[PDB]
RNA sequence: ACCUCGAUGUCGACUCAUCUCAUCCUCGAGCUGAAGCAGGUUCGAAGGGUUCGGCUGUUCGCCGAUUAAAGAGAUACGUGAGUUGGGUUCAAACCGUCGUGAGACAGGUUGGUCCCUAUCUAUUGUGCCCGUAGGAAGAUUGAAGAGUGUUGCUUCUAGUACGAGAGGACCGAAGCGAGGACACCUCUUAUGCUCCAGUUGUAGCGCCAGCUGCACCGCUGGGUAGUAACGUGUCUAUUAGAUAAACGCUGAAAGCAUCUAAGUGUGAAACUAUCUCAAAGAUUAAUCUUCCCAUUUCGCAAGAAAGUAAGAGCCGUCAAAGACGAUGACGUUGAUAGGUUACAGGUGUAAGCAUAGUGAUAUGUUGAGCUGAGUAAUACUAAUUGCUCGAGGACU
RNA sequence: AGCGAAAUUCCUAGUCGGGUAAAUUCCGUCCCGCUUGAAUGGUGUAACCAUCUCUUGACUGUCUCGGCUAUAGACUCGGUG
RNA sequence: CAAGGAACUCUGCAAAUUAACCCCGUAAGUUAGCGAGAAGGGGUGCUUAUGUAAAAGUAAGCCGCAGUGAAGAACGAGGGG
């Protein structure tokens, strides 16, 4: 068998963490599937406890994971994670995220899930 | 009941470290005497040459030491914290990785190391 | 005969220098206090073994009918239980320490549960060849090999019973002999023995007295470091 | 390879005798009371005491 | 570990400068030869004024390897090359000199002779 | 010419081997035109082993170098629903030869499509149900079994026994190996696609600097955990019993003799155990220990209505495990996973700034910065306050 | 005439020399060429060939000898079938 | 993919080496056209200055294991039918 669809790559699966992980700051949720919100959960929990010292060698390290979405840019979502988000976790003992689990989807029965960030 | 595999792992590797242990960066050259043992007596023999890599933790530290004879090159793999064995550190040089492989393609004036290092 | 037998944890694996000019490599068992959990008679059962108690956890850890039988016997709880045979000389309710049961140097043999590696294929299984990669080949590649044993009525016509294909592989019991312990740790209750031992870090491990060489002891000393401080 | 026998129908409903299915754990909701599979969030988005998504 | 029909250099004088092996001696389907292994070889590139002629099976033991061996004590030893010295039926090298260093391997297995010709033993 | 022409794929090679003994090596013994060493022949013995190459499609065969040995056969001259198609034997083409010819040749040469997703049985693994007569959780014995079993060199004994000499031991002991097997990753290596660093082109972040996407992971040098050998640990012993060939002691039938008939021995890598693994579905269903059942009424008792516990399962977090089941740890009375903190190992002095240089760049801050899985603490997040199954043991 | 163990030689793995540790293949030569041979042409020939055949340098997992990693399958779940 | 490098096989099948530009050098044979990109080698990055219409080049300096740093670029020799 050949002419095989390119697949699950490793370049796919850091761009896909990637995007979820831009919305998901963004907006507060993200429906997903489970094994993908288990994934992006970590970098999630890496970028914000990273970004609690706003300093400029941060935001360069930032930047190598956030993307442009509907409701921010990459320059304002830079903003609203560093002014909003992140000073808000100033002393939680890491733990800023949570995923838990919503019914099968119709069409495929894959098991949803909701990651969210704890207040 | 926990169990810290490492500290107990230290511990033993402990039992039989050196004190000294003096420190040497890749691209050194070095002077390694060998207490070989005959039937009796031992006659030091010298093993100088160029450090080439240093890797491993503890008793299982070890490092690779490259020398020349009548123009052969001859490389040779020692453990630092090995009883009988002796290095004292000679000339200390810059290179800009921690496994210089090139020096085992690298031979003649090109095979020399600047000296100095931070 | 006389067999000694205790149970301990392997924690990982290092070497050690000795004298004479060896580097040996050691591997390292944490071994709680062992407790003799039962003796059996040759004249009352028809056979003779002790059992003991290890690894030691709390009660609420426990079940029931397993606490109740500690709190009968008066032991502490363990959650492991294991018996060694033609292990005799041992009261009931006694803690064993390997420093007691074995020599500095003597030789033992150890059983453990073998790393689990899964569903592997015939080649990785039982050391077989594999078929040319060049030179025009076919679909199967990793062939197992054929088992074709006898065609026709004459002839078996069926795999022979025992035969060697894929299979699961690893998770079982094995024992390596005549392993020389090489040194005791009584305030860290840690035994060292030469070689390398199957199975996990963590896994449980068993010493026992070796049949091949049972009274044999090999003196072994390690090496003092002469080297003087700058 | 093919069979050079026709299976019956009674080898055919033995090999289905494994492919029943299993009941999923279901449990009650503790604030709207319908029924809902066990370890996961109700219609409602009301998760145990916390408001994960708006009502339905 | 040189195998079978491996070319490597000899390190003395005799007129041989590439020598193929034929067979690892010692044993039956014997895999490799490390240092102090005595092997069958064939000159191969000689020269005229050489005590041996092209063509030849002799008989060599090796001194150098390229993957090294290493010892009891843990010290890894490893050359650049492999190479083998001619010897003669009572084990003493059929060379004058011997080119280069040699490893130590040989004193346990005998060739004394080898080891008071070399210029210095590794 | 009995089966098969409504199809039984035919040489050689590769992989996997199994069986027989008419035994090539190893083991034991008798005879020798057997001094010793090395042989010859016969008997017993199938446990293991029985090499790599050159030429040929080759089997065979000759030759080369080793080995203790390079055994003889059978299994559809084993093995194409396992591989190959070099050979034979399709269509093409030529040479020699035959034929007036189209054409032909176990004469020669070049080229030339090898399909199938496994139903039953057989086998390697892993499960569900039920039984084992109360239920459950643990620990066992072992009926019937499976796996391994190869051997060389050097030293000593001892230049002793023997032998004019030359040469050169049996028995026994020690050391070092080859092949095979089991396990492991300290050491040496290979790999290590969300690790580090260097670096090219191009497109972006409005520009410099600094990063991101793509170009085999873009390429290159290293590399954590894991997986492995080319790596390093271990095994390839020993002993007992009954014996084959063989040798016996004491002894008659047959006053002698005689290994045998009674009695009593010796005796091999073969056999039965000792070594490793698995094993009570061993229905002939075994043994031991612990725990939980021991209600109210009606009538009908291995009866009913409710009513009583150990434990197990569903679900969730997982990996000492793993195709899926299962195995194992945990589920708030918790360190199971993620996150955080600290550290190890790895990479190799980060960005920024300052100095120097005209610039590329170097120097100091700086063994700095970064880090997938690794170590250990820390309930911050996810393992909810849930559901189901489950017991009084007939009588002799 | 030329060529000749040949895309031709049965005997034949013909003799000898070279190439290799070792050469039913290859190169040169020898000639009882069973049955070579001159326009169904004979003998040579520079260049060329997805032609055949043999030796060789570098080169490499073709092999001693197998091992690791990533995808798409296979495998599990839902839908068609 | 360490060491070996055709030991594999009917056969180096397949895979691997070389690969662009510039500068040196290039045999036997021949129908004198070729052989021939024969074989065999070297240099390539960045900065400054000099060179030019632009270059190419030249001189000095700097960095890296590696400088058509990634993509795309001929493996070769000899004998025979
Ligand atoms: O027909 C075939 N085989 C026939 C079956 O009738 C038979 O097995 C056969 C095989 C080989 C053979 N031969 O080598 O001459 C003749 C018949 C195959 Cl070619 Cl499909
Ligand atoms: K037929
Ligand atoms: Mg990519
Ligand atoms: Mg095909
Ligand atoms: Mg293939
Ligand atoms: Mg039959
Ligand atoms: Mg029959
Ligand atoms: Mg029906
Ligand atoms: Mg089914
Ligand atoms: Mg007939
Ligand atoms: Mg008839
Ligand atoms: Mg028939
Ligand atoms: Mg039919
Ligand atoms: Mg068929
Ligand atoms: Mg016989
Ligand atoms: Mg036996
Ligand atoms: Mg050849
Ligand atoms: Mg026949
Ligand atoms: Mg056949
Ligand atoms: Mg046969
Ligand atoms: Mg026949
Ligand atoms: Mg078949
Ligand atoms: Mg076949
Ligand atoms: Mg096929
Ligand atoms: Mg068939
Ligand atoms: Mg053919
Ligand atoms: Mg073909
Ligand atoms: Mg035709
Ligand atoms: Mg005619
Ligand atoms: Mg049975
Ligand atoms: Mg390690
Ligand atoms: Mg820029
Ligand atoms: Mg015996
Ligand atoms: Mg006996
Ligand atoms: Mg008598
Ligand atoms: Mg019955
Ligand atoms: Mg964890
Ligand atoms: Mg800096
Ligand atoms: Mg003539
Ligand atoms: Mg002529
Ligand atoms: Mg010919
Ligand atoms: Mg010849
Ligand atoms: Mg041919
Ligand atoms: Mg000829
Ligand atoms: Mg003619
Ligand atoms: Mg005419
Ligand atoms: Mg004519
Ligand atoms: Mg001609
Ligand atoms: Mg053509
Ligand atoms: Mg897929
Ligand atoms: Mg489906
Ligand atoms: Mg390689
Ligand atoms: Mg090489
Ligand atoms: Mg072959
Ligand atoms: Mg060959
Ligand atoms: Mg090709
Ligand atoms: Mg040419
Ligand atoms: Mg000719
Ligand atoms: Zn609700």
């Amino acid at each position: 068998s050949y002419i095989n669809k390119p697949g699950k790559t490793s370049a796919w699966r850091v761009m896909t963490v990637r995007q979820q992980v831009s919305a998901v700051l963004a907006y507060g949720k993200i429906e997903t599937t489970l094994k993908k919100a288990k994934n992006t959960q970590k970098r999630l929990d890496k970028l914000i406890t990273l970004a609690k010292v706003d300093n400029f060698n941060n935001r360069r390290q930032v930047k190598k994971w956030l993307l442009n979405t509907n409701l921010f840019d990459v320059d304002q979502l830079m903003d609203h994670l560093f002014s909003k988000v992140a000073p808000k976790y100033e002393k939680t003992p890491g733990g800023y995220s949570r995923v838990l689990k919503l019914g099968p989807r119709r069409g495929d029965a894959t098991e949803m899930a909701i990651l969210q960030l704890t207040d | 009941k926990k169990i810290n595999k490492q500290a107990l792992i230290d511990l033993v590797e402990q039992k039989q470290l050196k004190a000294y242990v003096p420190e040497f960066s890749a691209g050194d050259e070095v002077n390694v005497a060998i207490k070989l043992k005959e039937k009796e007596k031992v006659r030091i023999q010298n093993f100088t040459g160029t450090v080439l890599r240093r890797r491993g933790k503890g008793i299982s530290e070890t490092f690779i030491v490259r020398k020349t004879t009548d123009g052969i090159p001859i490389e040779k793999n020692f453990q630092i914290h090995n009883p009988n064995i002796s290095i004292e550190l000679k000339r200390r040089g810059k290179v800009r990785r921690a496994y210089i492989s090139y020096m085992r393609e690298r031979s003649g004036k090109a095979a020399k190391i600047k000296e100095r290092k931070q | 005969m006389e067999i000694r037998g205790i149970f301990g944890v392997k924690v990982g694996m290092s070497q050690v220098f000795t004298t004479n000019n060896e580097r040996l490599p050691i591997t390292v068992i944490y071994c709680e206090p062992n407790q003799v959990a039962g003796v059996k008679t040759e004249a009352k059962d028809k056979y003779s073994a002790t059992l003991l108690s290890f690894d030691t956890v709390e009660n609420k850890k426990l079940n029931k009918p397993q606490q109740g039988f500690f709190e009968k016997n008066n032991l502490k709880p363990t959650k492991h239980l294991q018996e060694i045979r033609n292990m005799t000389g041992f009261e009931m309710g006694q803690q064993i320490t390997p420093q007691n049961l074995f020599q500095v140097g003597e030789y033992v043999d150890v059983s453990a549960i073998s790393k689990g590696r899964g569903f592997t294929g015939a080649i990785k299984r039982w050391n077989f060849k594999i078929g040319p990669l060049g030179h025009g080949a076919g679909y199967p590649h990793r062939f197992q090999g054929s088992v074709q044993a006898g065609r026709g009525g004459a002839s078996a016509q069926r795999v022979f019973k025992g035969k060697k294909m894929s299979g699961h592989y690893g998770h079982e019991k094995v024992t390596v002999q005549n392993l020389r312990i090489v040194g005791f740790d009584e305030a860290n209750m840690l035994v060292l023995v030469s070689g390398a031992i199957a199975g996990p870090e963590g896994g449980v491990v068993l010493i026992r007295t070796a049949k091949k060489k049972p009274g044999v002891v090999k003196p072994i000393e390690l090496a003092v470091q002469t080297e003087k401080a700058p | 390879a093919v069979q050079q026998r026709r299976s019956s129908k009674h080898r055919r409903d033995k090999r289905r005798s494994h492919d029943a299915l299993t009941a999923q754990a279901l449990s009650v909701c503790q604030k709207c009371g319908k029924k809902k599979l066990f370890h996961r969030v109700c219609s409602c988005g009301m998760y145990g005491d916390l408001r994960v998504k708006k009502a339905y | 570990m040189v195998s079978f029909m491996t070319r490597l250099n000899v390190a003395d004088n005799t007129g041989a400068k590439q020598v193929g092996i034929i067979k690892v001696l010692g044993s039956t389907r014997k895999r490799y030869a490390f240092l102090g292994d005595v092997v069958v070889v064939s000159v191969k590139d000689a020269i005229p004024s050489g005590m041996v002629k092209k063509g030849q099976v002799l008989r060599a033991v090796i001194v150098r390897t390229k993957k090294g061996q290493q010892r009891k004590d843990g010290t890894h030893l490893k050359f650049d090359d492999n190479a083998c010295v001619l010897i003669k039926e009572d084990k003493s090298p059929r060379g004058t000199r011997i080119f280069g260093p040699v490893a130590r391997e040989l004193r346990e297995r005998g060739y004394n002779k080898i080891l008071s010709l070399a210029v210095e033993v590794v």
